[PDB]
């Protein structure tokens, strides 16, 4: 009514266009991810190739086929994280790196992404587990030194799954390895995953280019399966 | 036949109420949330307005027409209602359409989906689904070039059906069965069943991942929604454009129940798109308490 | 030396601590009664005020 | 105030057998899931066992399976941890870990380095 | 030696636990226990603000009851006028995870901060009409949970580095550390005098901290999981804290104990805030299961209830007249409820 009423409307307006504009661009056009990873992980060579396309959380843009995606990395936080990762509870996914190599800590690694899995926060939110170090895997099991059903010793036991597409200069023992790493990690993905979100495992390097178009392609797999399943086609 | 035509209007009582009833309860369940408040709602919750207003402003006077088999109500009011009858069943059929291509979008286009398939271009398809239906059929009804070079024929028809009729000729009935039913209904299928294939292909490479280590909901779903439309419509639809060619042989009372197959169609809607998914009936839980 | 610095911070601390002059329950319990039923007459969200005087109509 | 003190311990023969106890008091047992973890001189704390609420579900780290066994006491509020066929590599103090929240199907931050829900620790000696 | 060490403190501990028991010559629950219910209290969503794009994470009131600062992880903060719903201010964060907000009580500035582990203070005065950044404190190695300005220079916030730090604005230095939380310090409460506050922290443990010495004097135990909300009664002389163990706790400082205890066999999901009305007698706590309990806070009966949010209500304030309630969730709607 008054001129100091109407003012603050026109106020509230102007506003509200400015929300409508940003709720378009940097809001629903974009997909943010979680970039998880342990101290011997490679996840900052990760961010360092996704780059090409003091203290708090670190995020990178990039961007593939035009579709904008903005990852974060947790920086100077503690060891305790069940309370700063409920932020993160409508991701689009969370990208999971692992020290594939080093087998005296992957049952840490196995325990951090069962909790990952398993919160009740995180329970619709996608993995895109990369299982890194591929080389130094190699590397190791050819050395042979270390015995890695040591410390899996269901490994002894473990055969190389049918469908497993080796690469053509791999040998057998190497891809029997960073399978039974892979299935170790899919078996806690699927004892507990009701449909509502997966797990994308993928082989990596520090070397690899490709990193940031599996993202896009499994962010896609992700929103299509979400969206299948809403409209109960799935 | 007093005891039988009163049981038709019974039952043709009970379609029209339950068609206004289901709609009344999409439009204001989505209208009163503000969790349901999404593009596609808006989608759902304009058909749903077409479908109320067919229910109410079309179905009782078509009832008369088919109970009484004669027209009480005049020529000008003929005329209204049957422009009012193209549009609206025009209008629930484009808003068909358009609810496949938004899900076509959604299945197909996940990660742009958001922003391609915003407020405005949901809008637009509103606009588009509620105006050129009204264009045709009241340019088409009014103007009278929908007999042109068959007025005695139309007029005989009219005289024959009770008093007025839905009548087109041969040019007009392939034109509006190319309108109407025949592009909306193939952009529908053809989008559908490249979202079948997409929804079978991930369940079975879901399956396979699943059975690797220690329901056809797609089938189900897709097969109701295909197959109420394609009952309710392709049947008129198919008949009325052969007809013209055929020289007008469908007599009374198929026609009736074939139009209130279409009727059906409207009544059918909510059920199909609203209560169909567990979401919109949790709103309706959150509104009964 | 980090883990007997730390123990020697918390043994001060809960000399600190121990040095408290507390007051009984029965006290305590009283004055929050006390508190409670002088302002009582003075919290719309006890007793709705009429619709004429609150601001969200 | 949440408490958990462990029990048991001292030096042993390879292929010798402990009985590590944990008596949990200040919070309801029997809401809680129960974790055994351990850290080894020089480094870092290892997660040994998992337990849910009522027993039904059990877990072991890979170099453990076979040798020890959790066992939970909710009426008593214990802890058990049978250790059979200790190796020298089972040198390390032994803690408990309560879950952070109850009815919880996650264990976050267990093994972290200050968990404020873990034991005092007891020492274990493999000769 | 340090099992000598450990062993004092286990006696010390000892001394303190039988000391407050010698002052639990009776029960909160027993003295109310003679004066009738307030009944059972109904709340309607007066105002439904709407305008985040994301799960709002913190909410806070003007000291005039009108304005409202909300923070939402979608990155923004925006001033609300609750009576008209219109948009004061809306202020785009740099970083994207905000966890907390707080308006000062001149109104002149508002603070916030989260997962990037600094305090950034806002002007909302500025000569020019727009909204500047007018500080950015920084010092803290763990994301900021909570922050409350004692006045237009002095800011104290709680970081999950289990330390709590009053701020100079002015200089943008630490004037003061608070340690001896073993966990992530989660929530804060000034006194009304703002002599005192306390900070509720994971180890189910809070503590009483004095800013002008700088030093915790007593610590407050009973909780079994970590404490996700705390709040001083009106009185300044109690606090009540909301835990993850799905229970609300009431202390006295002066009795050092713990008085009541607010929970029900149905209620299993964590709390996630709490505060309580002008007179004190009603203790409002949000739940996981998007819900807010009002507790009788002298007799723990559950008063009434407040539904209407469609994900968790992660946060809840009290205006300073108890005029309304103002619930935040991660629907990312607010409610205004009376
Ligand atoms: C009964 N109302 C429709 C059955 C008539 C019609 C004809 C052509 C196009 C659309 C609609």
């Amino acid at each position: 009514v008054s001129a100091e009423d109407k003012a603050a409307a026109e106020r509230s307006k102007m506003i509200d266009k400015n929300l409508r504009e940003d709720g378009e661009k940097a809001a629903a056009a974009t997909h943010r991810l979680l970039l998880l990873g342990a101290d011997n992980s490679g996840k900052s060579t990760i961010v360092k190739q996704m780059r090409i396309y003091n203290s708090g959380i670190f995020e990178t843009k990039f961007q593939v086929d035009k579709v904008n995606f903005h990852m974060f990395d947790v920086g100077a936080q503690r060891d305790e994280r069940r309370k700063w990762i409920q932020c993160f509870n409508d991701v689009t996914a969370i990208i999971f790196v692992v020290d594939s190599s080093d087998y005296n800590r992957l049952q840490e690694a196995l325990n951090d992404f069962k909790s990952i899995w398993n919160n009740r926060w995180l329970r619709t939110i996608s993995v895109i587990l990369f299982l890194n170090k591929q080389d130094l895997l190699a590397e190791k099991v050819l050395a042979g030194k270390s015995k890695i059903e040591d410390y899996f010793p269901e490994f002894a036991r473990y055969t190389t799954p049918e469908d497993a597409t080796p690469e053509p200069g791999e040998d057998p023992r190497v891809t029997r390895a960073k399978y039974f790493i892979r299935d170790e990690f899919l078996r806690i993905s699927t004892a507990s995953g009701d449909g509502r979100h997966y797990c994308y495992p993928h082989f990596t390097c520090s070397v690899d280019t490709e990193n940031a178009r599996r993202i896009f392609n499994d962010c896609r797999d992700i929103i299509q399966r979400m969206h299948l399943r809403q409209y109960e086609l799935l | 036949s007093n005891d039988v035509r009163a049981s038709l209007y019974s039952l043709m009582v009970l379609i029209i109420l339950t068609t206004l009833v289901g709609n009344l309860i999409v439009i204001v369940s989505i209208s009163h949330f503000k969790q349901l408040h999404t593009p596609t709602n808006w989608l759902i919750h304009s058909m749903a307005t077409v479908d109320f207003l067919l229910g109410c402003l079309v179905m009782p006077y078509s009832m008369v027409r088919s109970a009484e088999h004669c027209w009480y109500f005049g020529e000008v009011f003929c005329k209204i209602h049957t422009s009012t009858d193209i549009m609206l069943s025009s209008a629930s059929i484009f808003h068909l359409s358009f609810i496949s291509i938004d899900r076509y979008y959604a299945v197909c286009d996940p990660l742009r989906y958001k922003a391609k398939m915003n407020i405005l271009v949901i809008c637009v398809m509103i606009f588009i689904s509620w105006s050129v239906p009204a264009v045709f059929a009241f340019g088409m009804i009014f103007l009278e070039l929908n007999f042109k070079g068959a007025e005695e024929i139309y007029y005989k028809h009219v005289h024959c059906r009770g008093g007025c009729s839905v009548f087109f000729s041969k040019i007009s009935g392939v034109l509006t069965f190319m309108t109407s039913f025949y592009i909306p209904g193939s952009i529908m299928l053809c989008v559908y069943y490249r979202i079948y294939l997409i929804a079978k292909e991930q369940a079975r490479l879901i399956s396979d991942a699943n059975q690797k280590l220690q329901e056809r909901k797609a089938v189900k779903t897709l097969g109701i929604v295909m197959g109420v439309f394609l009952i309710c419509w392709c049947p008129f639809f198919i008949c009325t454009v052969m007809d013209p060619f055929l020289h007008y042989i469908i007599p009374p009372t198929l026609n009736d129940v074939l139009i209130w197959f279409g009727y059906l169609n409207s009544t059918f809607n909510p059920m199909v798109y609203a209560f169909f998914y567990p979401w919109f009936r949790k709103a309706l839980k959150m509104m009964l308490f | 030396t980090a883990s007997i610095a730390q123990a020697r911070k918390l043994v001060e601390q809960l000399k600190m601590e121990a040095n408290i002059d507390r007051i009984k329950v029965s006290k305590a319990a009283a004055d929050l009664m006390a508190y409670c039923e002088a302002h009582a007459k003075e919290d719309p969200l006890l007793t709705p005020v009429p619709a004429s005087e609150n601001p969200f109509r | 105030q949440v408490q958990l003190q462990e029990s048991g311990g001292g030096l042993v023969q390879p292929g010798g057998s402990l009985r590590l106890s944990c008596a949990a008091s200040g919070f309801t047992f029997s809401n809680y899931k129960m974790n055994w973890v351990r850290q080894a001189p020089g480094k870092g704390l290892e997660w040994v066992s998992d337990i849910s609420q009522s027993g039904a579900s059990i877990s072991y780290t890979g170099s453990v399976k076979g040798r020890f066994t959790i066992s939970r006491d909710n009426a008593k509020n214990t802890l058990y941890l049978q250790m059979n066929s200790l190796k020298p590599e089972d040198t390390a103090v032994y803690y408990c870990a309560r879950c952070p929240a109850p009815f919880t199907r996650d264990c976050f931050d267990v093994t972290s380095t200050t968990y404020a829900y873990r034991g005092q620790g007891t020492q274990v000696t493999v000769s | 030696e340090l099992d000598q060490l450990r062993q004092e403190a286990e006696q010390l501990k000892n001394q303190i636990r039988d000391a407050r028991k010698a002052c639990a010559d009776a029960t909160l629950s027993q003295i109310t226990n003679n004066i009738d219910p307030v009944g059972r209290i109904q709340m309607r969503t007066r105002r439904t603000l709407r305008g985040h794009l994301a799960k709002i994470y913190a909410m806070h009131w003007g000291t005039d009851s009108r304005l409202l600062v909300s923070a939402s992880q979608d990155g923004k903060l925006i001033i609300w006028d609750s009576y008209t719903t219109n948009k004061v201010h809306a202020i785009p964060l740099r970083s994207s995870w905000v966890m907390t907000c707080a308006y000062a009580p001149s109104g002149n500035y508002v603070a916030c901060g989260g997962l990037d582990n600094i305090c950034s203070i806002y002007n909302l005065k500025t000569r020019e009409g727009n909204v500047r950044v007018s500080r950015e404190l920084a010092g803290h190695t763990g994301y900021l949970s909570c922050c409350r300005f004692l006045d237009d220079n002095q800011i104290v916030t709680s970081s999950g580095d289990t330390t709590c730090a009053l701020w100079d604005i002015e200089t943008g230095q630490q004037t003061t550390t608070f340690t001896g939380h073993t966990g992530d310090v989660m929530s804060l409460s000034l006194a009304p005098d703002t002599r005192l506050f306390v900070s509720g922290a994971c180890d189910a443990s809070a503590k009483l901290w004095d800013v002008r010495e700088g030093m915790c004097r007593q610590t407050f135990t009973g909780h079994e999981s970590d404490i996700n909300a705390i709040c001083f009664f009106p009185n300044g002389n109690a606090f009540a804290t909301g835990s993850d163990d799905a229970t609300c706790r009431l202390f006295d400082l002066r009795a050092d104990q713990e008085l009541m205890t607010y929970s029900h066999d149905n209620i299993i999901c964590g709390i996630t805030s709490v505060s309580f009305s002008k007179s004190g007698r009603l203790l409002l706590a949000g739940y996981d299961d998007f819900n807010c309990n009002v507790w009788d806070a002298l007799k723990a009966d559950r008063a009434g209830v407040l539904a209407g949010h469609d994900n968790r209500v992660s946060c809840l304030g009290v205006t300073d007249d108890g005029m309304a309630v103002a619930t935040g969730s991660w629907d990312s709607f607010l409610k205004i409820w009376n």
